[PDB]
């Protein structure tokens, strides 16, 4: 209620840089699991929060290296002993590569797979993930179908190319004689930022994942 | 007054002919350099370079708008429709052309914007837009809520986009020249729609003594036609 | 072996960090950067972009109503057709532009604007209106009279179809406290809208707000809108 | 605890535990003027609500610092103790003043009292 | 089911080298004992698991140094206390030393055999071990015999020269007043490959360890 | 990699150390530092300013 | 000393790392490499040797 005013001394403009806008490493994924679904499966995207869909739907087509940190926390249940110092394994499966069904699943041993084995006690897991796109950038906004055929149809605005892959994350020596509840928070920091055509604000709230669908308010 | 002569057709256009080239950048074959990766293509320069002109449309009192998809507006349409039908790889800029015949007692205003990969919006559901929906053909659709242009964005901002204004009392036509606007060197035309052309009465036309129809004409022509060959020889 | 010793904040995650990480895939040879139009480099060219003004603040009114203010013979001078304060950060005409949503994504923002006017109306209507700008502090006007007291520009939309206005300067910030209001743009009726009998007797003005190339913004934040 | 702030991209965060070395980050100058006032002969605005308000200039503040512990729930008990170290660098200051004598009366009101 | 198509564009080569095609740290061996046979054994091999055994076999000589890293994780077994941060010993022994036929045995203070000392709480332990065979080059492919004399015409393809030694891990610190179970995995990155006559993949599926036998499918 | 071995007094925190830090903000553009009268480089500046003395000892 | 800090990342095992490794045998001495034919530089020379196709499709 009070109507304030200060003289604001200005001067540069690196921090509007579209490098600058973008490089800000976000969560875009958290996600809890019990000790015995049994791991933690998730496909890497951007739109899972609003705010980060939002600033990066101001662009049609941007091209970036992802940069992913991988922070876990273990929360015990029910006597006490401590805070097991827990392997964990993180593995990326890239879009032509089958997915883990299970813990002890065959696919954890995948060479062609990019693995980090790191502990609880340790500084958080870091990798890059280089721009790992058949064009030569993403679309955020694909104004086509996947194929000439029904079943596909039904997916509008859905490009296989624009799918980033699949990281998995499991506990190597989950089995524990009493529990353990582990919460993983991913953060990824898009580095080498390029984007092209800008388009208008996003304004109504959204309706769906992957359908650009609105709503009133 | 001058003529817009283009292969084998021609359209009587007004002095103005202010021509938006779209992110300045002239339409133009794909270069050398990227085209070692991907196949050749042979570039059609006879007669998909020529001027298509759409069924006019009627400009009401109540009127919300009308976009075309390209390449979908012309994907049955003349040489160009019989080549994309044989042909599975298609590349070409484009050239639209407004063109408004009114008398010196109408009034309104129409923004002539060219949205890239505007996708759809099907308000108030969680449903995505069905192919019916996306895929009018030469008819093209009718804006339902142009105010958020569609798709959730504003109209307000969409001058963010190539567009140009038309204005009753200072002018009639509209030219804006559209290159390839894709993420990857060449793409397929019957399931892909690289730009929208869409046309919005911010203004709504008015009168007291005229007519209430002020006829709309649209003109679109691919500007620098490619496809992949088709008559490659085998031997050797 | 190089005798080493760990700082204080070693083995810590800061979100805003630059360093560099092992490569997942050493050997991908990702796909060649094609030529893509519309490059965008800085995001102060986003608030350089002409993008239109909700003018008409008359409550009631939703959808492509709010984008146009209506002149009609009706309309008696000396009669006030609309107000714009000069901040981009409270409700106003000035809230659905380009700039105000970019601006809202930081904190401190200074330097001009234009703002464009343009008249669609038929080619034979007629008329004057008085666009006023008041400096920031001062006191918006109430009649034609102050109006033309100040700074202002006797805009005859009979000639001329469309007009333009450079505001020399706005500031502000976040800081319960709110910056002070940096001005107004206000619009008066000079004469009455003459048409011939043949047009329509209401007419609509548009509006449109941008950022000159001495725009700046800081600390970056997150914007409000959901 | 569970607020939706802790995610925020624009508000720096530091993830560090407990049996590490403690944390560190340097805060650079973010005042609107070129110095901080720590005296100020003036009010906030021209309206009622601020008056009460002598001394304040809302320029001056230097933010918030929220610390919270990601794995709080555990099964039995714990009390965190927090200790901040703050280290100015690049110091410069202007017009000096003669040092205070009176004992403090209020945090941000400069009244004094006997003794 | 749906019949996509994109436009793919490629540049350069060094993707497909031998070095990266066979430079792929993957598992060779994984085996879990417990706390009291009573130490991990095993002589090194590639044949081991299908996918690298069929990636290896698509030459005829092959000559690389080996890369070895060892990830410990313990699962504990049974009230609760933490897991212990036990200390483990790695020894590498050569095609002509003997190997321990128990943890308290006597070559375990070889000084000829390299030995590693790392703890579980620790990153995992890596040491390289270099080209270490009679000839110039792996083969795997034998067309011949070891002897001349019976006992030895019963074991076909089988090289002598071609043995790349034992690895033998256990728990100094073993005896614990619980119970733990240990997991023991090793990574095996050749580096320096060089191959040579390459030959055709293998089809039907494998009869034995080492016998190139087939069967149907 | 390069073999290193921790000294004694590692991870410690001194509360007179002189080390170097990690920017919060690390494309924060302060704002520029206008001249302001009265600079102060040396506190012995303050001790030659003459300065009254309470010479009534009177109790 | 040298002060440093452990960056994010730091006590981990990428199965795709690229590091130099302690050699378990510093003096071995391997044996010597003699010249042996068809030696394969890039997989992509064995796609350009013709291979039998199956053309008979009838099932």
């Amino acid at each position: 209620a009070i109507q304030t005013r200060a003289v604001i001394n200005q001067h540069g403009t690196s921090e509007t840089l579209v490098e600058n806008f973008l490089g800000r490493a976000a969560l875009v994924m958290m996600k809890d699991f019990e000790y015995k679904q049994n791991f933690f499966k998730w496909t890497i995207n951007t739109r899972s929060y609003v705010q980060l869909r939002r600033k990066f739907e101001l662009f049609t087509y941007i091209r970036f290296d992802s940069e992913i940190t991988i922070v876990p926390t273990i929360r015990l249940y029910t006597s006490y002993s401590g805070l097991p110092n827990l392997t964990l394994q993180a593995m990326f499966v890239p879009v032509g590569a089958p997915t883990p069904k299970s813990q002890d699943s065959y696919e954890w041993q995948s060479a062609c797979n990019p693995s980090v084995f790191f502990k609880i006690d340790d500084p958080p897991a870091r990798m890059t993930i280089p721009f790992m796109c058949i064009n030569s950038a993403y679309g955020m906004f694909y104004d086509g179908f996947a194929g000439f055929e029904k079943t596909a149809n039904g997916l509008y605005g859905i490009n296989p190319a624009n799918t980033m892959g699949n990281l998995c994350i499991r506990v190597v020596n989950a089995y524990q004689p009493v529990q353990y509840t582990i919460t993983i928070r991913i953060y990824l920091k898009p580095k080498h930022i390029k984007a092209w055509v800008p388009r208008p604000p996003r304004t109504m709230p959204y309706m769906s994942i992957a359908n650009t669908n609105y709503t009133g308010h | 007054v001058l003529q817009l002569k283009l292969g084998n057709s021609a359209i009587v256009t007004q002095e103005a002919a202010n021509m938006c080239c779209a992110y300045g950048e002239w339409p133009s074959y794909l270069p050398d350099n990227e085209a070692t990766a991907i196949d050749k293509p042979t570039q059609p320069e006879t007669s998909t370079d020529r001027f298509y002109t759409l069924k006019s449309v009627k400009w009401e009192g109540t009127s919300t708008g009308w976009w075309w998809k390209l390449p979908d507006a012309l994907n049955q349409t003349g040489m160009f429709g019989q080549n994309v039908q044989y042909h599975y790889l298609y590349r070409s800029g484009f050239l639209c052309h407004v063109q408004c015949n009114a008398t010196k007692f109408h009034q309104g205003a129409l923004l002539v914007v060219a949205i890239p990969e505007h996708q759809l919006g099907k308000y108030n559901t969680g449903t995505s837009a069905s192919f019916d929906d996306v895929m009018k053909g030469k008819t093209g659709g009718v804006f339902t809520h142009p105010y958020v242009l569609d798709d959730g964005t504003s109209l307000a901002c969409s001058l963010i986009f190539p567009h140009q204004w038309i204005n009753l009392r200072t002018n009639n036509s509209a030219t804006i020249m559209l290159p390839w606007m894709n993420c990857a060197p060449m793409d397929f035309a019957l399931r892909h729609n690289q730009w929208t052309l869409a046309i919005i009465p911010v203004v709504p036309l008015n009168t007291s003594g005229g007519t209430t129809m002020v006829p709309i004409t649209v003109s679109i022509a691919p500007m620098c036609c490619e496809f992949n060959g088709l008559r490659n020889a085998i031997t050797q | 072996g190089v005798p080493t010793y760990l700082l204080p904040g070693s083995s810590q995650f800061m979100t805003t960090d630059d360093h560099s990480s092992a490569p997942a895939f050493p050997d991908f040879s990702p796909t060649p950067e094609i030529h893509i139009p519309g490059r965008v480099h800085n995001m102060l060219e986003l608030v350089q972009v002409e993008s239109m003004m909700e003018i008409n603040n008359v409550a009631g009114s939703s959808g492509m109503e709010r984008l146009r203010v209506e002149i009609s013979v009706q309309t008696d001078m000396d009669a006030l057709l609309f107000n714009i304060p000069l901040d981009i950060q409270l409700d106003g005409p000035l809230r659905s532009t380009l700039l105000a949503n970019i601006a809202r994504y930081y904190t401190h923002w200074s330097g001009s604007m234009e703002m464009t006017f343009m008249f669609c109306g038929s080619f034979m209507a007629t008329g004057k209106v008085i666009l006023c700008y008041t400096p920031p502090g001062g006191s918006c006007p109430t009649d034609r009279e102050s109006a033309m007291l100040g700074t202002h520009i006797v805009w005859d939309f009979g000639l001329q179809s469309s007009i333009t206005l450079v505001i020399p300067w706005i500031s502000g910030s976040h800081f319960k406290s709110i910056n002070a209001n940096v001005g107004y743009v206000t619009c008066f009726m000079q004469t009455n809208l003459i048409v011939p009998k043949e047009a329509a007797t209401s007419t609509y003005i548009i509006g449109f707000a941008a950022a000159k190339n001495d725009f700046s913004l800081r600390l970056m934040r997150d914007s409000p809108d959901i």
